[PDB]
């Protein structure tokens, strides 16, 4: 015995089942489409009861060619991805099929997407500095290893850049293994890692689930969690520490407006789903190194209408513990990567944690670039000269400084030509140090765009 | 001092461990000890037997409950006029009238705009009863027709009244059995 | 009835009318569920304490279920008996430290 | 027994309107309808059954819903929402169904394809590593755009966007002449809520080029209803994709790709679903990225096509950071912004050459282009930022002047009239005389003839060395002398409109 | 302070292993009265001396 | 060291103290579940607020008492609910256990330990919806609730029975102050005497979990964990647990405030609370009001600040000083929920971003930060020293 | 509670001025005796202070009676009332009514309408001049924006009920001095978001004389009472 559909709109179907044959929420279901070159089996979750034997359900495929009244047969379980070690090297998606080999996986243990974050008494916070060589990062923004960074933005302005910089920086001497969760985010960018990965060789030590654009929504929400089971796997069953990248987060809390809107719960605020920081947060709080293991996660966010203050990335800035903050206003000035250096924001940034001459330097080179954004108001109408001598020294090394936490990286590497470079701690303290007490103000600032470290910059304003 | 606070505080988590331990093996196994005894009908009907004792302990009803009060006080006024119908009424002659009942409660159903018009109560319901019996008069026995002349608050629970009256009527009809119809029902 | 069913279910229905065949017999019928069936005279004394937990004397429809391995459970209107001994399983071991 | 009581009891469909209103309907019956299925009503209107609930059907209505009323029949397709596919259309204008609007003739189409078939996986596709040349100096140059790619072509009302697409419709003749599929490049421009005046002008441009011959035309016009301006980019996709998955080369335009959001928009709050930012539903970017999507360059595996989308957007008042600019940002692999400040001083195309991005970069780029053009681009720009300084200097040094003279002749050569694709082969050399800075005796009111007017010589006499560069894609030496030699002979027979020669 | 903290991290390492010795001591004792308990426990859930 | 005695003790006192009693009650079914949410048939005798018990030990609270359904928002994992199950009523208005055996505890909001460190001992339950004390319960704010922060002492001094918002921006310092102003009390609580030393409550609201560990053992590095509470919603419990912390935290409090105690309550952040219900409202298709927010929400803080205050030496003279914080998007004060709260309390500490990145940390704006019970909150040296810095430091 | 506000016939305007002692307010915003006068402000910039200060300057002196209504008001400065006007003599005098924010929507509602109902008795029955406080009675049209959406009405602009102005009415009207018998009327107003256009304060502008419109700007330069100068209005500065 089994149940039937009596309701379609979009990817949300409602199927009725016999009286006391109901299946529990987030089951997963098949049902058949059999049109034509259309024909396929649709997965459906269950997301809500609707009474009287009634069930709401998201489907994972397009509904295209489903027809009322066809039967539809409760699996009895959630949905399920293969975990284990033969997981590393290839390309899965939302609902565990492999995409580089058909077959594969169909006979490894398979975990259910669904599950409880870890309990709060196996929680600990971890403070350990993570290195990447980028300047303005490895400053103002120490990342966290074992922690939760995250990357936002709005649309064209170095999400993917950045992100396969890092994956430069960190992946690809991690001794651990790397899982790539694409949420939302373009085919071809997720074919351009696939070929890159196995040039690099790292492929073979790391596993990609994607879920891209075309997707309907209700697997473009389902992608991270599918990805999120296999690095937690990782994470306890093997004890492995794990690198979990994750782009684009937003497009999860999109996809959950896009389903909701059909579920006919009522819109909040600008028009996203209710619970949004209830779904978000039984995302995030799964992402977190319990005590005795790792997973280190870098997450992109998406801002629209470079709206800093839009509902979903306001919700997602409170389970991060660094926030890399791009701006179309450093973009436009030349400036790459192009982080905000006032809106950024790092935790770990403390003394007892990174050092006296550390903190000391990332607050004066915020004072520096405070004061400047303050005057900003008077400097684009009546100039630099309007100012006092105070405000006028301290503008000139601002320029200065600002310029100089922009970095040659290595993904750029294929659009400018120029190689890449990395800089150690040390040096980026030294640096900068000498620059906030002017020991390289009579410099031009042109010589600082793009150098990298001291040695470079010399070379360069050598040349000028 | 605060790391000997901590020394006690492991001793508590030890005592707490091995008390959970003990106490879930103990439940493990009285469970088990429960199952080893329920195992043959004389323990099953002695338990009944100790629960009805004190279930005769419990104290006594509290609570005389064991659509709304206008419809139901019409409802009783359609049993008052069910009673006289069927201290009037017999066996044969109650099938009939229960036959003319369902066909009224189909005829009522078929056509909306009449149970939609004449649901609403309201005080002078002679001329309801006279357009009630221009039709009534014709397709149904007297009786039918009698207990029909007859406030209810909707059209759903109007049309409902027939096919009650119907059942009280077939219901008498069997008395005239009731043990019977009852189990066979459930 | 199933002639005019509109729009309520089948089940629901013929319950509903067996509740009103008893009640114009006078009385109430409750649910009662148990591991094995009682005895006559048990089933008899069972009438007798429901008729004082009650005022209307009160029928009973018995559906036997082995989950109840003991005692048994009694529902009534939209009130309950939780007399078996495998809900006292339960609570002890939910009741436990 | 009760299985055969059941069996027992158990033992061209048409259905009927029963609500109508602004483009939407419902229909009773049709049990056995499929969703999204195309139905069609007595008037000779079809519609898609979106919505299908437990009692009637919610179709929305395609073309003139003023034909609709209760009562009517209604009648299944069978068809999937689908469109005629087929070699064919190749020279036609048809409306979003597949159906001829020219009134040039019916449409032999070869088969049907359905709108909703998903894109091609990451594991089907290629590297976006091949040429799609637009023809125009100022994008060919700094932005290349390859075959697979999404190039944005967003810009202000009234700056040439679909000048600009039209003149990359055209330049592919060049190629369309010879019959070797892989580079015979195919087209479809798909217009949503554009003037008639306006498609018929593109019709015009386009067989007056000879770029019919290989080009359709989807025509969404804004009289017609919403319906038209939705499907109007899911018809071109789909008439671009049945050759794209045979192995041929297809360039789509959507000309603007902001009003199929308006209809959307409209079908949306018709439906009274409840609405986000801009009044726009929630899953517009859905419809963008489930269209843009299908764009892609497939693996030889699965036959070596490709599909190139170059989507217009227009922006109110240049605000690039708007809803959907962003969100059309999130999605394509670049944007060559036209800026309308540049556009009414005469710099046409108005490509502005610092927000203008590619980001598959220089992979797609011919390597003759590649070398001598691939310096232009920040060249430009610390040109521009030096004006912008310069512009109240009361003095500066001479170093500065000259570069900001190279700047102005280099901005100078890069404009050119409307429907004047020029040749990759004379690209380089147009690039050529800028950036190694032959131009740098001639005066800048003179430069656009200048370089017309060589391109002319090169091409009667000393061909070798556009066939030279034709042939190899590279400039090499042995052709650079002879370029060099014929425009030192070019400079001293040339002059200007006022003063003296160019040297 | 690093002396104190040493001081610290012995008396907690110490006190673990003789914690755990001592556990291991005390729960086969108890394993024994289980039984007993249970026995009482079922006891009380029956209503008879089981 | 540990003995076998105390373990076969209390499992023998459990065991031989275990009894049923087998008592009649109501029973409905669910039938609509789903974000939460659950409408649930039958309970003709729910009181409005009610606890119902559903069968997997999970917890509802009836908010809406249709004329044939009762809607309730369930506390706790809702995945384990289907259609169709029996649900129970406890018989108990909305309580949540108190006692001072929650000293050192973190707790579900419905007063369950989440800490590991076993069962709490509470002493009795306690309504979660209990009527504040009225004018003439009260008494004027006259004793100091020493911050050790000097922008807060001595500029705008916080009072017991003091309500102080703490209204910033992301990363400005609002639980570094919060927690700083927890960890000076130690000085005091080693006095034992009952009438100075203070009993503090942080109420984590949509927090993530390491965010409340690293809280928590701050507070343990300091000694703070011996007289501090720790109500923990952390973000991925549903709404109602979100929702519901703040007010389990003032009952926590309010029973030390009437037993005579003097009590400090931390609120981060109210505006999680306001999202919350929003949420809550939306699944229960209340029409909501001014963006998008329940009707009521002023509703939802007004109760819950108002219950803390200074009672009169009639009743025992103990008091509760709150200290919500409020984080406002993109810098301004002047919006809905930030302005709702700016008028609930007594006065305003306000972080901006933009004094932080310049050195001044805290990064108290003298203008709009303000204390309005001022000057009586301080000891007389205090207020010789600084009875006008605020007025100053503004001019 | 509930009665309908006097006739038209009854109503005369009011010129005698009220001195209070304040720069700002007898100079920029002279106050009418017998009239009705408000104070305006946002959230925290001291309407507690002032109307307290009304209290101390004008019911000290003024030899009739008086009465305040804590509408949806904070406890606190209520039992900082009811002990300062108790270490006072002033409290023989002065009936308190308290209905104040941590009561649900009725009482905020009511209160209003029951101070006001003393008042009027005050007024009508014994003609002896009085002195009405109203703090805040914002939260009696706040109070009805919460039940709207309960009630089954359709929620207006920013979301205020769409009774709002007649319901507002209602009471004003009745606060009213009725000639040979005064009520001299300060109420507080709240303003939400600090946005002098949301409809609440709109609509009540129209029913005052004197309107002492506190602002945030001004409190942040340290000015306090900080009263502005260029909004605030009275109609008797003539
Ligand atoms: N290459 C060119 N050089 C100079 N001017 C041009 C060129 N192309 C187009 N124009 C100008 O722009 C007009 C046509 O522009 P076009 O139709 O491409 O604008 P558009 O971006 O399509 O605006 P809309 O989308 O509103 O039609 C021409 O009539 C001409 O004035
Ligand atoms: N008084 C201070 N002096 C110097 N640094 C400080 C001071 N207070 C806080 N900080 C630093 O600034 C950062 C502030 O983070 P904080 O803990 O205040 O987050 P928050 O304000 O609670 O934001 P959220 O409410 O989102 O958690 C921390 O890294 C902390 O070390
Ligand atoms: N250092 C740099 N120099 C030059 N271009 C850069 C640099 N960093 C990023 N970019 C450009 O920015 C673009 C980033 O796009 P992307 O981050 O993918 O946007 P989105 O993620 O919003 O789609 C790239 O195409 C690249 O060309
Ligand atoms: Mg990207
Ligand atoms: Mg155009
Ligand atoms: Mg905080």
């Amino acid at each position: 015995t089994a149940g039937r559909v009596v309701r379609i709109t979009g990817p949300v179907v409602d199927v009725e089942f016999p009286r006391g044959s109901v299946p529990e929420l987030f089951n997963a279901l098949h049902a058949e489409i059999t049109f034509g070159a259309l024909a396929k089996t649709l997965t459906l979750e269950v997301a809500q009861h609707l009474g009287d034997s009634l069930v709401r359900c998201i489907s994972m495929q397009p509904t295209d060619g489903l027809v009322r009244g066809v039967e539809v047969t409760d699996t009895g379980a959630s949905i399920s991805v293969p975990v284990g070690d033969g997981v590393k090297g290839h390309v899965f998606n939302a609902l565990g099929d492999c995409l580089d080999d058909p077959g594969y996986g169909k006979d490894f243990e398979h975990w259910s997407i669904h599950r409880k974050p870890p309990a709060f008494s196996d929680l600990e916070p971890r403070t350990e500095m993570l290195e990447t060589g980028l300047k303005v990062v490895d400053l103002l923004t120490p990342y966290v290893r074992g922690g939760k960074i995250a990357l936002f933005g709005g649309a064209g302005v170095g999400k993917t850049v950045l992100i396969q910089e890092m994956i430069n920086r960190i992946a690809r001497n991690f001794g651990g293994t790397s899982v790539f969760a694409g949420v939302g985010e373009r085919t071809r960018e997720g074919n351009d890692l696939w070929v890159e990965l196995a040039d690099a060789n790292v492929l073979k030590d790391t596993a990609l689930v994607f879920g891209q654009m075309d997707e309907p929504p209700g697997t473009r929400m389902r992608v991270a969690l599918s990805a999120l089971t296999m690095a937690e796997f990782f994470r306890d069953e093997q004890g492995q520490d794990v690198l979990l990248f994750i782009d684009n987060i937003f497009r999860f809390t999109q996809a959950g407006s896009e389903v909701s809107t059909l579920l006919g719960r009522m819109p909040s605020a600008v028009g996203y789903q209710p619970t949004l920081a209830d779904e978000m947060g039984e995302l995030q709080e799964r992402i977190t190194s319990t005590r005795g293991r790792s997973i280190t996660s870098m997450q992109a966010v998406y801002v629209p209408a470079d709206d800093y203050t839009d509902p979903a990335p306001a919700t997602t800035f409170a389970h991060l513990d660094a926030t890399t903050e791009l701006s179309r206003a450093v973009f436009s000035k030349g400036i790459f990567p192009a982080v905000d250096p006032l809106a950024s924001s790092s935790t770990i940034l403390d003394p007892a944690i990174v050092g006296d001459e550390h903190y000391r330097v990332a607050q004066e080179v915020i004072r520096i670039l405070q004061r400047y954004k303050d005057l900003q108001d008077i400097i684009a109408i009546l100039g630099i000269d309007e100012l006092s001598e105070e405000d006028k020294q301290l503008v000139n090394r601002a320029r200065r400084i600002e310029r100089f936490l922009s970095q040659n990286m290595m993904a750029a590497e294929q659009f400018t030509g120029q190689p890449g470079s990395t800089v150690p701690l040390k040096e980026t303290i030294e640096a900068f140090d000498k620059l906030t007490k002017g020991e390289f103000d009579h410099l031009p600032e042109q010589a600082f765009f793009l150098i990298g470290g001291l040695d470079d910059l010399a070379k360069k304003a050598e040349s000028l | 001092a605060q790391g000997a606070q901590q020394i006690q505080l492991m001793r508590q988590q030890l005592i707490r461990q091995l008390r959970t331990g003990l106490g879930a093996e103990a439940v493990n196994k009285a469970a088990e000890i429960v199952r080893a005894h329920v195992a043959d009908p004389q323990a099953q009907s002695a338990t009944v037997d100790r629960f009805l004792s004190e279930l005769e302990q419990m104290a006594p009803s509290s609570v005389v409950i064991d659509l709304r009060a206008a419809s139901r006080q019409s409802l009783a006024a359609l049993v008052e006029k069910f009673d006289s119908v069927a201290g009037g009424l017999d066996a044969d002659g109650l099938t009939n009238l229960a036959d003319e009942l369902a066909s009224v409660a189909k005829l009522l159903l078929s056509e909306t705009a009449l149970n939609k018009h004449l649901a609403e109560p309201t005080d002078d319901s002679a001329p309801k009863v006279r357009l009630l019996e221009r039709l009534l008069s014709d397709k149904v026995s007297a009786t039918t027709l009698d207990l029909l002349r007859t406030r209810w608050s909707t059209e759903s629970n109007l049309i409902d009244a027939v096919e009650h009256t119907a059942r009280l009527a077939l219901l008498k009809r069997a008395e005239i059995e009731v043990d019977e119809v009852e189990e066979q029902l459930f | 009835t199933v002639g005019l069913l509109r729009g309520e279910r089948a089940d629901e229905a013929v319950i509903d009318l067996a509740e009103l065949a008893v009640s114009r017999r006078g009385e109430v019928v409750a649910h009662v569920s148990a591991a094995a069936e009682l005895s006559d005279a048990q089933r008899t004394r069972l009438t007798e304490v429901l008729s004082r937990i009650y005022g209307r004397p009160v029928s009973v429809q018995l559906h036997v279920d082995p989950e109840l391995l003991g005692g048994l459970s009694i529902t009534v209107g939209d009130e309950v008996i939780d007399g078996s001994i495998a809900s006292r399983l339960a609570a002890a071991q939910t009741g436990l430290p | 027994x009760x299985x055969x009581x059941x069996x027992x009891x158990x033992x061209e469909e048409i259905g009927t309107v029963i609500d109508a209103g602004d483009g939407i309907a419902h229909v009773e019956g049709l049990p056995s309808v499929m969703t999204q299925e195309l139905l069609e009503f007595p008037g000779g209107v079809l519609g898609v059954a979106l919505n299908l609930d437990e009692h009637s059907v919610g179709a929305v209505i395609l073309g003139e819903f003023e034909k609709i009323e209760e009562g009517q029949q209604v009648k299944r397709t069978g068809e999937v929402l689908s469109v005629p596919v087929g070699d064919a259309f190749l020279g036609r204008v048809v409306n979003p169904l597949g159906q001829p609007i020219d009134g040039q003739g019916d449409i032999a189409a070869e088969t049907r394809r359905a709108l909703e078939l998903q894109a091609p996986s990451v594991v089907q596709r290629q590297s976006v590593s091949e040429p799609l040349q637009t023809g125009i100096k100022a994008i060919d140059a700094m932005t290349p755009i390859g075959r697979g790619q999404r190039q944005l072509i967003i810009g202000d009302r009234k700056t040439g966007k679909t000048a600009v697409c039209v003149d990359t419709i055209l330049n592919q003749r060049e190629a369309w002449l010879t019959g070797d599929p892989k580079q015979q490049v195919r087209c479809v421009y798909v217009a949503i809520g554009q003037k008639g005046t306006t498609i018929a002008s593109v019709k015009r441009a386009l067989e007056e080029g000879g770029a019919m011959e290989y080009t359709t035309i989807v025509a969404a016009p804004a009289s017609d209803a919403a319906g038209f301006k939705w499907l109007a980019p899911y018809t071109g996709s789909a008439i671009g994709q049945h050759w794209m998955y045979n192995g041929k080369h297809v360039l789509i335009v959507f000309d603007d790709l902001s009003k199929q959001a308006d209809a959307y928009r409209a079908i949306s709050l018709l439906l009274r679903r409840p609405p986000g930012r801009e009044a726009f539903p929630g899953d517009v970017f859905y419809l963008h990225s489930r269209l843009l999507e299908r764009c892609a360059k497939l693996s030889d595996e699965l036959g070596g096509g490709s599909m190139t989308g170059l989507p217009i957007i227009e922006t109110k008042a240049n605000d690039i950071s708007a809803f959907i600019p962003t969100n059309v940002i999130s999605i394509t692999d670049g944007q060559c912004f036209l800026e309308s400040d540049l556009f009414n001083q005469g710099v046409r195309p108005a490509i502005n050459v610092g927000v203008s991005v590619s980001r598959v970069g220089g992979a797609a780029q011919i390597k003759a282009m590649k070398e001598v053009a691939g310096s232009l681009r920040l060249d430009l720009s610390q040109y521009r930022e030096l004006e912008a300084f310069a512009a109240f200097a009361s003095d500066l040094d001479a170093a500065s002047k000259a570069q900001l003279d190279r700047g102005a002749r280099l901005v100078e050569l890069l404009k050119q009239p409307q429907y004047s694709p020029l040749a990759v082969e004379e690209q380089v050399v147009a690039i050529f005389l800028g950036t190694q800075g032959h131009l740098d005796s001639v005066p800048v009111e003179d430069v656009q003839r200048f370089e017309s007017e060589l391109l002319e010589h090169v091409k009667a006499s000393h061909s070798d060395i556009f066939d030279g560069i034709r042939e190899t894609k590279k400039l090499s030496e042995e052709a650079e002398e002879k370029l060099v030699s014929v425009i030192n002979e070019f400079k001293k027979g040339f002059q200007a409109s006022d003063g003296s020669s160019v040297v | 302070r690093a002396q104190a903290s040493g001081e610290v991290a012995q008396t907690l390492t110490q006190a673990d292993q003789q914690l755990s010795a001592q556990g291991d001591q005390v729960r086969s004792g108890l394993e024994s009265s289980v039984d007993g308990l249970s026995a009482k426990l079922a006891s009380r859930i029956l209503g008879v001396d089981v | 060291t540990i003995s076998a005695a105390d373990i076969e003790g209390a499992i023998e006192d459990y065991v031989s103290s275990f009894s049923a009693d087998t008592e009649r009650e109501e029973i409905g079914t669910v039938i609509d579940a789903g974000d939460g949410i659950a409408h649930v048939e039958g309970l003709p005798s729910v009181m409005t607020q009610e606890l119902l018990e559903f069968p997997g030990g999970v917890l509802g609270v009836a908010l809406n008492l249709d004329e044939h359904s009762v809607g309730a928002v369930i506390l706790g994992e809702f995945e384990k609910i289907e259609e169709g199950q029996q649900v129970k009523r406890t018989g108990e208005v909305l309580s949540v256990p108190v006692g001072d055996a929650f000293l050192g505890r973190v707790v579900n909001p419905l007063g369950q330990p989440i800490d590991g460190q076993g069962d709490i001992a509470a002493e009795t339950r306690r309504a979660l919806e209990l009527q504040a004390p009225s004018v003439v319960q009260r008494q004027s704010v006259s004793e100091p609730l020493q911050t050790g922060i000097k922008a807060i002492d001595a500029m705008t001094p916080i009072g017991r029975g003091q309500r102080q918002l703490i209204i910033g921006d992301r990363k400005t310092g609002k639980t570094a102050v919060c927690v700083d102003t927890i960890l000076n009390q130690r000085e005091a609580w080693l006095t034992g005497d009952p009438k100075q030393q203070v009993r503090c409550v942080y109420v984590a609201i949509g927090q993530k979990g390491t965010t409340i560990a690293s809280v928590k053992r701050a507070l343990e590095e300091g000694g703070a964990m011996e007289y501090t509470t720790i109500v923990a919603a952390p973000a991925s419990d549903a709404a109602g647990f979100k929702w519901l912390a703040p007010y389990t935290g003032s009952a926590i409090g309010q029973h030390w405030m009437y037993n005579g105690k003097h009590v400090l309550i931390v609120f981060d952040d109210l505006s999680k609370q306001a999202d919350a219900y929003r949420a809550i409202s939306l699944l229960l298709r209340r029409p909501p009001g001014r963006e998008a927010f329940p009707g009521d929400v002023f509703y939802l803080h007004s109760r819950l600040l108002e219950r803390c205050a200074k009672l009169s030496d009639e009743l025992g003279g103990g008091s509760m000083t709150g200290l919500p914080i409020i984080e406002t998007k993109a810098n301004d004060i002047s919006a809905f929920i930030p302005t709702n709260v700016i008028s609930i309390t007594d006065g305003q500490c306000f972080l901006e971003s933009d004094l932080f990145n310049q050195g001044v940390r805290p990064a108290i704006n003298v203008g709009v930060s303000v204390s309005r019970v001022g000057g009586a909150a301080q000891i007389k040296a205090m207020k010789e020293v600084a009875g006008s810095l605020r007025l100053d430091l503004s001019q």
